[PDB]
């Protein structure tokens, strides 16, 4: 007997379920290009609160960034007669540097007032804190990986009498097998000293000064993306072409692995190329590798030497926005925007990045996207012969035409013995410092 | 794979067949081309055999497909057209012969055969294509 | 159709399609199916290009209409060095359905906005987005601590010619259409205009807008200026550009460089989340001040 | 390609595809398009199987690459009784593009991970997931009150051979490959290993891992053990298995049965939601204690 | 004139809108198999709070489980001079058993301290409470179906002076036409008595003891799934093959009907088979009904006797998680996980079930999924002839091969006179008690 | 199949498909593939219509089964003036698979519910939704301040015939099947029934339900009543309708017009969000009252 | 690419072939349309060669396809139909000759050939389409 209109049903499931197996987002997709599908990424956490449940995941972070933590092993309320507790707040995993500048619900509490005992969460397996001798040694937990902070005889008097939501500035050095080789500051320094001293003051040259207070924490972008693939298990990871400072990224547990990495591909713009099995992560530039003439393209599928698509004017992202973290002061969600002067009439396209970066840098990034997303309107769809197959999937083609000589970075190489390319328009001058003043 | 026999002797005029190649090709649209060959050899790919004799020859021919055939056996094939080289160019053929003397082991390119009766004793079948699997 | 129903209810009809697009520049272009050049308005529709007219769709919903409108590109026509450089972006069309026997018997099928143009193989294919393209987009301000408007905007009127602010000087040394030497660099501060409009009003790039960056004068008032993006048409080292001054969109740069701090349209103070859930501790500074 | 461009820029080229997959077991398999067995490394690529090589795709995005790689299964080859039992799962491939005239002229197209293998009709079709398969997965711990690690893990090192913990005894009475009699049951506690690794190192299932349950000794140290799942290859009632002990992943079972309570990597106390929004009532027990 | 590339547009809408008309999820889909599309199900409610709006839906539950309720008819604050109210909190619908152990915002309040009047919410139409004679008899509401709990002269003194979020342990017996036939404990007992008495103590044999305190509440799984189809209107429902105890499931109003049921198909694993118009709900086992040899399959569409798909190793759910409810103590969200020892390197796949179950049972369920989801990697896609059409859509096939003799449970039977099958690999030993110790 | 396996395991089989649908009205319809009219129950299956029987699908999941069941519409058959008016909506089917040689050798493939019927070109195509159609729908009450039940419902039983409440009078002046004059308007209040059931029990629209609005009597008890929607079948100005009274589903209209204020099944007071987050100010009215 | 030989001398009556032009075209539905070509030459695209001689000529012809052929080599082709210009218009041909005197290096447009036996000595093959790749 014949078939019904579940011919449309078997066309979907699993007719299209096989695809995504083997495979605000308003601005996330244009920056990766045709590329691949941009996974939902980094709904930035504002009002960081600590939930004491059992279903919250272990967070991870790299550098100076506040994290909420959560309660593990709180004793009963103790009335001195006007209360007292013994908390232990677990921040993040891995060996960390020390936790300074604790502030609870509200503005600020002085850490000298507290009796906190910070712990690195060392794989060395730090023993029991002995404040858990309330429980006793025989049931004292001895957390190996996670970096918990206990609190001792905490007076609940100044903040009500309820437990306040504590939030902790944490400094975590990037770890992993690629990180222990090639040591950056956080252990590479091996004794700096030279404290300038010589005592409201002269901090106008701090952004250009030789001294390294504050910014010694920030990990290079090379090892943090190496930490992601290390935790995911890819040790074949190649990352020598990366040049960036992270300064406090933070993704939670069960953040897909790649969706934590994909926020970095919007900020620093790097390729995630994978020429060979190395998965080369190179920083994206305009350095042209191909120099094709128009005479040197192959015969494509659609029988056009170069199909050139220019995207709609009604969707060009006239103004772009961020949701970065303040990273110098009290870590709070902020926003800058870049507005193109001719067409400001609409198309607001913003996204949220959960990392922490300064004020002139955020206006630099959004100034870079608004230029790039209007440059990346043009896409090219051509086929080039396997006589020059050394055009890796992330290279950029000069592509001489009779009218233009416009560069093109390429995506979605599908070859089978005929390299067919979905390029995208990329200029070299996009990837520069914006050189803006600071706050 | 067998070494059983050549074939029934009879082959009609029209037993066609010649070597193959995959040699996939891109045809660069604005100039010349470039093309690759993964073989270094050639499938001889003989076709269009015809048995034409009495019906006494037919029952030894229909079970030729069946008995030693099945699908997946040799039955070394006789060419009317140990390493043979071809020296008429300054290039070379240098194509091997696993079997002796042009015997090119093959298999039939058919799920079924189709023998016809043309008269009281005439037995005909129009085609039995082969490709010479190694 | 508008009172051609007498023509149309007869089976003998002769309505040949035709349309005009008005570019962002003042010129229009003409296109028709009729195979003979015809006009009713001062447009002179040419059958030399355009016009495959494939399947205009409709919908009571806010979703746009669409028509891919296959055609040809040529020297009289769009010519694609015009198209690639940045023109025809917000090009407005009207499609018509004229009677070629009498062009006073016509109507408009839709007035479109020509969103996506895909050119290739010596031809172009241009999706005609419908009247409702602007709906479906996000418009808003997000209380961010910068400004929010452009210089010419109604929310910050400036009178951008009011003094020696604009740099009217003709161009030399165009190089790779990002670097521009500019013979008359001298006349202004170093790094005066860092986010301005490089409107180029002569030559190849006629009326084309880019954005400046790196306003640096190297020697004797050279004023080498970069841009974010290519102009898409090469200036010919003789063109005239004018560059409006650069706004950092910040309160300090607003009031110092410009006088117009009144028309700010921005949100400088904006306390923060941690202020909001804070309860007032009775310690330290609790007197009235800036909170900055 | 790596310095075969001199070979490749000529239209006369001869690059025949070829690839090797390394199974989870130490053996590799060879595959080539060249129709003659060739090798460059110690792999001995066979054209008897594999190799249709359909359309490797790429992407700058984190999404994997793919190649379905149609081929044939045979006794020398994968043979599909090997494949169905649980091998070739995390099989690592490298696809090569060798010159058959000179195999020193080669490169790697990608190094894959061979995710989905669909076998049928006397053939197999095996999707080659790309290098970035591991990205796109969830990894994390959720503060749950059990442990979180396996016995061999770095977060809980154990020295799993340190005493008479492992049961090394050779197998008898395999039945339906879930029940296992085991001649040498005696030597351990009843229900000693309830979540352990039944690594079988001889015979048919060579180096195949299952998980135990129902460790019960019925008479004279029989130790009838179930498994969760079939091994997929039948053991032959003479194989040697070793079973690591069972961890309930709980603080009581941690410290009692095993000494390693220090390396816990778990979260035993974890107060709860109702504690968090609770305000302290000044009634009943409000002195410092376990809260348990 | 020709057609545009809305040929792709008319391919979707409504080209594929006709399909889903006639038709964390990371682990939900594998457990149902090829099966059908797993609807979003049971985001478990933590911090149960009561919202007094008009847009919250009527909840429903079956057995001992806390529910938030919401405010209906609160009088004005009354100052004794230090406040007093007259609340009425409506818990759930249907006739219930009594509400005990009320705890507000925070730990616990003693119900003897309250003046609450519980109501069953009887279809008998309970009269007015007479505390609503504040309103008067002429406007007193007299709620028929819903089971409200009034509160009388409630002192707002111990919890601030604001209204606290009240949460109520509710016991609700499973109802419906299939439930009144075949009575279980909750009315089947018809007088048990035999209180053991004979007076910290000996509760180590409570899980094995003959006495029925506490677990007398829990409804059999047969009638709760009968209550769902009864409320949905399917009275043709067949459920004699079900054997489970519910112990406090809870789905809200507008929970799709089936998505409330689909959480039970993950816990107890049952078929929802529908051989005939009865919609037979049988518990899933490995009991083989078919015994096909390889010689006895039909000629399929793809011209392969048995297409056998083995899923990707990179997606096998190496570790599985739950979000069950504590069900013995203070009802709180908890989590257990099962970790496969060889491949623990990744693929965490968890889901959230809103029902309440004990501690050894949760580790039993997650121990069952981690075994099943790795067993259900293999799927078979064959066609069997209508000579044996009595293979119902949920049966399991022995399927003798030359190499293996691996069982297969079947899904997605599409016949038209040629029964074509998408099976899935199912073993018998998966469906057993895990036999674990308790908390 | 139920014990026709002896018939079915033989290759010589003769099972011809056949099905019966029961409409919402008491009549059933018969359909068969056998090309000869046959019956086993009192249904008299006709091969004059129906019956293409395309590809019943199945699933262990809660998703429905489907069968499009192409056929023909005719005067004996569905006839499509019956179908368009509002019948065959919740029509229940059973598909059978009978042996035409012996109709006692049969089973049910599924019992369906016939969701979507698409008729066109002189034929009909009717998607047979499966047994599980009701699952997948939202059922609940949302604490809204009206009532929630219909008049006949168990949650508000009324005894709708208990007095002179229903208007039994025969119809005149049907006009455009929305306006209904009604000769016997007089007997009730003006605007008595505003949300009632216009069950029409005679003539063309037999047993068809509409909802009333605008119950107005213009002169001498005319009682001109509108409806929300067309009946879909024209009443013939002689039919008999009965109209149950109208419930505004409000506490005031409940207790005044009807006696049944006890069986309310509604939520009149329902304080509000602003009450919930309110803290008690010690000013003004803070004594016990209605809060209304 | 070779310079090996012309071909076997024999070519049957019917050896067809003429220049092939990309001629990318737009075909405006209005009326007249524009077009352009990116070659500035023309692939000569000869087809339908036939070898007809004795079986002594066949074994030097079947390995002509194989030995110096493969797929991807020259074998300069003889036309029965250094720069040649065509002056019969006031325009010009001006088409180059890389090889001398109408020798047009080509390749066969076939994955396989098909030689037939028509009698004790007759060797035939119906077609060998070429395209003169540069
Ligand atoms: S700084 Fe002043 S002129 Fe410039 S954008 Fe802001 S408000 Fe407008
Ligand atoms: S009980 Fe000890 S050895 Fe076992 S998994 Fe837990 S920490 Fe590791
Ligand atoms: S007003 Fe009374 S009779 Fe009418 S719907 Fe409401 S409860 Fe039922």
């Amino acid at each position: 007997a014949t078939i019904l209109l579940s011919a449309a049903g078997a066309a979907i499931g699993g007719g299209f379920g096989g695809t995504v197996l083997g495979l605000g987002r308003v601005i996330d997709q244009r920056l990766l290009g045709s590329g691949s599908q941009s996974v939902e990424t980094g709904r930035v956490d504002r009002l960081r609160l600590s939930s004491a449940s059992e279903g919250e995941a272990v967070g991870r972070l790299w550098g100076r960034m506040r994290v909420a933590g959560q309660v593990i092993w709180a004793t009963r309320f103790f009335e001195s007669a006007s209360y007292s507790l013994s908390l232990a707040l677990a921040l993040c995993e891995g060996e960390i540097l020390r936790v300074g500048r604790v502030w609870a619900d509200g503005s600020e509490i002085e850490v000298s007032g507290l009796n906190m005992r910070v712990y690195r969460g060392g794989e060395d397996q730090l023993p029991d804190p002995k404040i858990a001798a309330v429980e006793g040694a025989e049931a004292a937990p001895a957390y190996r990986g996670i970096a918990y902070v206990v609190l001792e005889d905490l007076q609940l008097a100044p903040f009500g009498n309820r437990v306040p939501q504590f939030t902790f500035e944490v400094v975590r050095a990037a770890q992993g097998a690629l990180a222990e080789a090639e040591p950056d500051l956080t252990r590479g320094l091996r004794a700096v000293a030279l404290i300038p001293g010589t005592g409201w003051s002269d901090g106008e040259n701090y952004a250009r000064g030789h001294w390294i207070s504050g910014r010694a924490v920030a990990q290079p972008l090379a090892s943090v993306v190496a930490e992601i693939c290390g935790a995911a298990g890819i040790t074949e990871i190649d990352v020598s072409g990366l040049y960036g400072l992270v300064r406090g990224y933070t993704m939670t547990g069960d953040q897909t692995g790649r969706a934590g990495l994909q926020a970095l591909m919007l900020a620093y713009g790097f390729e995630a190329l994978e020429r060979d099995g190395q998965l080369v992560f190179r920083m994206r530039d305009g350095r042209v590798a191909a120099d094709l003439a128009a005479a040197d393209l192959a015969l494509g599928e659609g029988e056009a030497v170069v199909e050139t698509v220019r995207a709609a004017e009604a969707e060009i992202a006239g103004r772009v926005r961020l949701a970065y973290v303040e990273a110098e002061g009290d870590f709070e969600v902020k926003a800058v925007e870049a507005v193109f002067p001719d067409a400001a009439a609409g198309a607001a396209a913003g996204s949220e990045l959960s990392l922490a970066l300064t004020r002139a840098q955020a206006q630099g990034i959004v100034g870079r996207w608004l230029a790039e997303a209007r440059v990346a309107r043009d896409t090219a769809r051509f086929a080039l012969p396997p006589s020059r197959g050394h055009l890796g999937t992330g290279d950029v083609v000069r592509l001489d035409l009779p009218e233009g000589k416009r560069r093109y970075r390429i995506d979605r190489v599908e070859q089978a013995g005929l390299i067919q390319v979905e390029a995208v328009r990329v200029e070299p001058g996009i990837y520069a410092p914006a050189d803006e003043v600071e706050d | 794979a067998f070494h059983e026999v050549r074939f029934p002797a009879n082959l009609s005029f029209g037993s066609v067949g010649g070597p193959e190649r995959r040699t996939e090709i891109v045809t660069l649209s604005s100039g010349h081309e470039e093309r690759n060959s993964p073989w270094a050899h050639s499938r001889r790919h003989y076709d269009a055999g015809v048995g034409l004799r009495s019906l006494d020859d037919v029952e030894r021919l229909i079970a030729f497909f069946e008995a030693r055939g099945g699908q997946l056996h040799g039955f070394r094939w006789k060419d009317w057209a140990g390493i043979v080289s071809f020296n008429e160019p300054p290039p070379q053929g240098a194509r091997v012969t696993a079997g002796f003397e042009f015997d090119v082991p093959v298999r039939f390119d058919t799920d079924r055969i189709a023998v016809s009766v043309q008269s009281f004793q005439a037995g005909d079948l129009p085609q039995v294509p082969v490709v010479e699997v190694r | 159709p508008e009172s051609l129903k007498a023509h149309l209810q007869g089976g003998v009809t002769t309505l040949a399609r035709a349309w005009a697009l008005a570019r962002a520049d003042g010129r229009v272009l003409g296109f028709t199916d009729h195979d003979v050049v015809l006009r009713f308005d001062g447009i002179s529709f040419e059958p030399g290009s355009g016009m495959t007219a494939k399947a205009v769709l409709q919908g009571t919903g806010l979703s746009v209409d669409n028509t891919e409108s296959y055609g040809a590109l040529s020297s009289e026509a769009i010519t694609e060095a015009d198209l690639l450089a940045g023109r025809y972006d917000g090009a407005a069309v009207t499609v018509w359905l004229v009677n070629w026997a009498d062009p006073a018997m016509r109507a408009v099928i839709f007035r479109g906005h020509l969103g996506e143009v895909s050119r290739g193989a010596g031809a172009f294919t241009a999706e005609l987005r419908g009247l409702t393209a602007a709906l479906g987009q996000e418009q808003g301000r997000i209380y961010h601590p910068r400004c929010a408007a452009v210089l010419g905007d109604g929310r910050c009127r400036f009178d951008l010619t009011k003094d020696g602010y604009a740099l009217e000087a003709a161009l030399g040394g165009v190089d790779e259409a990002v670097v521009l030497r500019l013979a008359e660099g001298a006349g202004f501060e170093d790094r005066w205009f860092e986010k301005g409009r490089l409107v180029v009003l002569d030559g190849a790039a006629a009326g084309l807008i880019g954005v400046v960056k790196n306003d640096r004068l190297q020697a004797d008032g050279s004023r080498l200026i970069e841009l974010w993006q290519r102009l898409g048409a090469n200036p010919v080292a003789g063109d005239r550009v004018r560059i409006e001054p650069g706004c950092d969109k910040r309160a300090g740069t607003c009031r110092l460089k410009f006088d117009n701090f009144l028309n700010f349209r921005g949100f400088p103070h904006i306390p923060g989340e941690d202020w909001m859930v804070s309860y007032p501790v009775q310690s330290g500074t609790n007197d009235g001040g800036s909170l900055f």
